[PDB]
């Protein structure tokens, strides 16, 4: 009836309505190899793409296809998107009207291209794009939320009241992990570790998720891992290599909370939401201390919501009860709430067919996309 | 009879309505005008877009609360029906405008063209077969038990006063200055910007009317109690934030007394009262100092009763008697006098009749009314 | 069926991560167009002489 | 009774009716 | 006397100072506090930190801009400290504050405790001879020479009108709205989000006001010339960059006047402007009519009067008549008229002696100003 392509410049997947696990799950990564002048046999693939290229990352150098939003080539993306439909599914795409996501501060000629090469490229029946966010609170339960995104490389503070929102309210800083992954490799390295290409920033983004726990105070954690070092960890690599850290772990989310590790000229996460909640009513404010949804692939780290209440605590006055939602599989959660928006009729009764373009053009995406 | 009267206490910012004989009107409102101001993407808000309600009294950060009664003269005639279709709603009255009769409530000398245009909602739109409009200061003295007096009151932003011995003809004997508390909760919000608050929104304003309704006395003596220290003590906002009390809560009540100091040459209900007692006779003008029928809602609050009698000791000579009718229920006083009234014999005859609007009705509405 | 702590209780258990309540809630709740049936037959067949 | 429960209320510790000194 | 006295120009954006009789421009500088940005510890380099003029006009990566002021209004006064002292440079001042007399500007309906502190710096951290502060729009209708007069301008965030005739000030008729050019810049920033150009710096933020006060023009047709197909000719930047005009660029200044686009209400300068001349009398509105007033340096755009005028028709009656100008410096006719009249005979009494501010201060001020 519909088909359902969750995406992310990372995390991208896919499947249909009603379904509960994205039938498509892969690093939505652009693998470039190698390719050197001497001769060789049997080939290759020009160049292989997410779990293609992580199959043979050796030469595979999965750099990023997009920054931030900022898509580098359609027609790479374009062969992500065909090899995976032709990979995952297999269906041609004049079946059901598709299913994709963005986010703001994207220049509308971007998703009038996407769009435009959409009817193009597979001439689907009709077809829609939508915000994760708004799949987020969707799948959550509710029409008044404040919700943030911390994908690989976005950050977003959506306040939602009975479906109601305003642009001025929403703030928006893309910013994510992607940074934190540079910033601990680049520490690692003057650690004494050697740190070249792209299956370093896997290697590390790997251990960076199994290790980026969340504690309160770095001085008197800094003061205890000094004065014990039992919590600097030791870990082996596939390689023979073992590295022991402690500090390093926890602190490198620190960064998120202060731009500092960085010299961003911005705000923390917890303030710069504080903020995005100043730009309200006096009377919901309170219900965004209520409604303190969570979302983000980037926040599958504990800590950080006692945390980030702690901060709020600190900020808001004691009357104002925080009411933390944190639903430790938000990161999939926007791909099933695409498929339960593509389980209400009304909504596949609003569509983008093939005439709109054709003769509308362009505008109805601005107009209809959302 | 099954068909029951309809009594509704209007006023220029609250409304009270039931049937004839009730003690309590079970539906007590204000009056207002709202619509939403922002866009909702995921569906599950609520729909109709004014509302009227817990919903309106909790979704005030999207609708647009105006006041199309300029000093109780509306101008939004059109939204009012709307608002006594809600009036007539499932939960509020269910039935139909063929099937009552209607008694309104009513501020004197106002333009014909309001009866006129009331009449041509209730018996176009609305078909109401017997609808009445009188004044309340009847309904003051029937819900007092008196039946000769000088009838005051103060409504929102509306003030007057009726001397008349039992609903003798004396229309050169009475006064009336429309202007009360709205402005002066503008005035308060005036203050708040002096000393740094700023306020501009429709619902901000409704809470600062709670401020100025809930936070209000009038200290006796004003330049004595200038030069004394005050409290200042804050009440707290929604998110809880400073609310002093200020110089505000008193001096600008007084306003009321010194009109000049808003910038308009006026008298104070004192004044006026006194040159209603000269716009009566030397022969009844005893019995008229004994006459003290004192109403209106926006008058409830300290300080106010025994100084304005303070304010009569020097204005009014000596032998003065002070019978003041002040329960704070005279608003709902005005509501039950009309009650009664309408439960009585000679009504019928009081009323005017849906066929003699069939005929010609503005000329005759004009003569039952008078 | 305009009982609101029924209604109330309903948004609960839809809220329970399981809205499909209002499939049943609203095919079997075919309510308003018996109502516009009989609204049909308001003229002719109510209030007939 | 009910009629100043169900409603915001009436007169708080102050009468209606008040009067002048003695020999006005 | 030597001890001329010394007129200070503060504004919004705008900010300057002077003296008496000396009428051309003495120093111009910005409003605002120029923090370091970066460390290292190499020789040739300038340190304290506080750096205002050319080396923060050079500089702009090395140090970040400080608005303490908001809307006039300063919260941290030691950052105005430190910029009195830039003041009390001997490259800037070459004299002392306790042996010259001060003039100094202000908007008005400011909050009293601002004054206070003020003040409070002005007399007991520098004893003043002589200090009196007034309203902007009083300077420059001295500059004029109108007994009349309808101030309508804007700095960099606040709109204002005030009506007054022969100085006789009616409170009531005077209004005014925090909002200008730094909204401007904001939503100048707005539209470069919509097309992907973060420049959140605060050097970006100089880089944008250069955009401001240089890519900018008007249209007296709002739709009828937003709706058509733009050309958007690119124009070099001062990094090499080349980017296009963009309709947004007039479309920004239209906000002042559909402030909901942004999202806070508010009613249209000179709708505002109408209802000051609502507020006064009759004949008294065709001198208002005829007493137009050119103010705010914001104001500089092509058509922008016309623009308002075609307003104006659409909410005067006939005969109106409104006239034009040949500008000479709207900018410092203000402090013009203010060095004027601090080169008054009479003005002497104007200030403060600082004996009585030591003996009682504010208070006495805030009665003795208006
Ligand atoms: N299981 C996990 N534990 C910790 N961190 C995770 C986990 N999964 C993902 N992340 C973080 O999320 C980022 C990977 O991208 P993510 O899973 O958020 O999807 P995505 O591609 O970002 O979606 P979008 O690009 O639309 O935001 C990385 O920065 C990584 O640190
Ligand atoms: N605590 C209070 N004390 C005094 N006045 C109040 C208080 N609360 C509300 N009011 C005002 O009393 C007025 C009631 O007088 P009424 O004649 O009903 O006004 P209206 O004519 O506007 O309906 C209301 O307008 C309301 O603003
Ligand atoms: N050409 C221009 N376009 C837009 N804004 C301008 C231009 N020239 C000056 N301005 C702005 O106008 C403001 C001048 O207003 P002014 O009346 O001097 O008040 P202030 O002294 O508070 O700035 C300054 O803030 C300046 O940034």
């Amino acid at each position: 009836a519909a088909l359902v392509v969750d995406n992310g410049s990372g995390m991208c997947k896919a499947g249909f309505a009603g379904d509960d696990a994205p039938r498509a799950v892969f690093p939505s990564i652009v693998g470039r190899p190698r390719h050197q002048g001497v001769m060789v046999g049997m080939g290759q693939k020009d160049s292989y793409v997410g779990d293609e290229a992580q199959s043979k990352r050796g030469i595979l150098t999965l750099k990023y296809p997009i920054e931030h939003g900022i898509v580098t080539n359609w027609d790479d993306m374009e062969k992500i998107w065909h090899h995976t439909f032709y990979n995952e599914l297999r269906v041609a795409p004049e079946e059901h009207p598709v299913l994709l996501t963005e986010a703001p501060l994207n220049p509308k000629a971007n998703r009038e291209k996407m769009t435009q090469i959409m009817f193009e490229t597979f001439n689907t029946p009709a077809m829609y794009v939508a915000i994760q966010a708004v799949l987020s609170l969707y799948a959550s339960g509710r029409t008044t939320g404040i919700v943030m995104d911390s994908g690989d490389g976005v950050t977003h503070t959506v306040p939602i009241y009975e479906g109601y929102a305003l642009p001025h309210a929403i703030l928006r800083l893309d910013l994510a992990g992607r940074d934190l992954t540079d910033y601990l490799m680049k520490i690692l390295t003057e650690r004494g570790y050697s740190f070249t290409t792209t299956a370093e920033r896997e290697i590390v983004r790997d251990i960076k998720e199994k290790l980026c726990y969340v504690a309160l105070d770095f001085e008197q954690e800094m003061a205890t891992a000094a004065s014990s070092s039992s919590l600097e960890k030791s870990y082996e690599l596939p390689d023979g290599q073992v590295i022991t850290i402690g500090n390093e772990r926890f602190r490198c989310p620190e960064a998120l909370f202060q731009p500092s590790f960085l010299g961003m000229e911005s705000c923390g996460i917890h303030e710069t939401t504080f903020n995005s909640i100043m730009k309200c009513d006096v009377d919901i404010r309170k219900d965004l201390y209520a409604n303190t949804v969570l979302s983000g692939g980037t926040t599958m780290y504990p800590g950080i919501a006692d945390r980030m209440q702690k901060e709020i605590t600190a900020l808001a006055p004691s009357t104002m009860k925080i009411k933390i939602i944190a639903p430790p599989e938000r990161k999939y959660s926007v791909w099933i709430g695409g498929s339960i928006l593509a389980s209400l009729s009304t909504f596949q009764q609003m569509w983008i067919s093939k005439q709109e373009y054709d003769e509308s053009g362009p505008s109805i995406v601005h107009r209809k996309c959302f | 009879i099954a068909n029951q009267p309809v009594v509704i206490d209007n006023g220029s910012g609250v409304i009270k309505a039931g049937f004839a004989g009730d003690q309590i009107p079970k539906y007590c409102f204000p009056n207002y005008v709202g619509r939403p101001k922002h866009v909702r993407v995921m569906a599950g808000a609520l729909e109709g877009d004014i509302f009227i309600g817990p919903k309106a009294e909790e979704h005030r950060g999207l609708l647009s609360i105006r006041y199309p009664m300029e000093h109780g003269i509306v101008k939004d005639w059109n939204d009012m029906e709307r608002i006594w279709q809600y009036v007539y709603s499932k939960d509020q009255l269910q039935t139909f405008s063929e099937e009552h009769p209607v008694l309104l409530t009513e501020a004197p000398l106002n333009p014909r063209k309001n009866r006129e245009r009331a009449a041509e909602v209730f018996f176009e739109t609305f078909n109401v077969p017997a609808l009445f409009i009188s004044m309340q200061a009847v309904l003051s003295l029937y819900a007092t038990g008196r039946t000769t007096g000088v009838v005051l009151d103060s409504g929102d932003g509306v003030t007057h006063a009726v001397p008349i011995y039992e609903g003798f003809a004396m229309p050169h004997s009475i006064m009336r200055i429309d202007i009360a508390g709205r402005d002066v909760s503008r005035f308060l919000r005036l203050y708040l910007r002096k000393e740094g608050y700023d306020f501009h929104s429709s619902s901000e304003f409704e809470i600062v009317k709670a401020i100025k309704e809930r936070a209000c006395y009038l200290s006796i003596n004003p330049q004595k109690d200038e030069t004394l220290e005050t409290e200042k003590a804050q009440y707290y906002l929604p998110d809880g934030s400073t609310i002093e009390i200020g110089p505000s809560r008193f001096r600008a009540p007084e306003l009321l007394f010194r009109p000049d100091l808003i910038g308009e040459e006026s008298e104070g209900i004192h004044e006026v009262l006194v040159f209603a007692i000269q716009k009566s006779d030397m022969d009844l003008r005893r019995t008229l100092f004994s006459n003290i029928v004192l109403s209106g809602g926006s008058t409830l609050f300290k300080g106010f009763g025994d100084r304005l009698l303070s304010e009569v000791k020097k204005l009014a000579p000596k032998d003065v008697k002070i019978r003041i009718s002040a329960p704070q229920e005279r608003l709902y006083s005005t509501w039950i006098g009309g009650s009664i009234l309408a439960s009585l014999d000679t009504f019928k005859k009081m009323w005017v009749s849906k066929k003699e609007y069939e005929e010609d009705g503005a000329r005759s509405i004009h003569r039952k009314t008078f | 069926r305009e009982s609101p702590e029924v209604l109330l209780t309903l948004d609960i258990l839809k809220h329970g991560k399981r809205f499909h309540a209002t499939v049943s809630f609203d095919t079997d709740t075919g309510l308003k167009q018996a109502l516009e049936t009989v609204n049909d037959y308001n003229p002719l067949m109510k209030d007939f002489p | 009774d009910p009629k100043y429960a169900d409603l915001p209320g009436i007169a708080r510790n102050e009468p209606d009716v008040y009067e002048t000194s003695d020999l006005p």
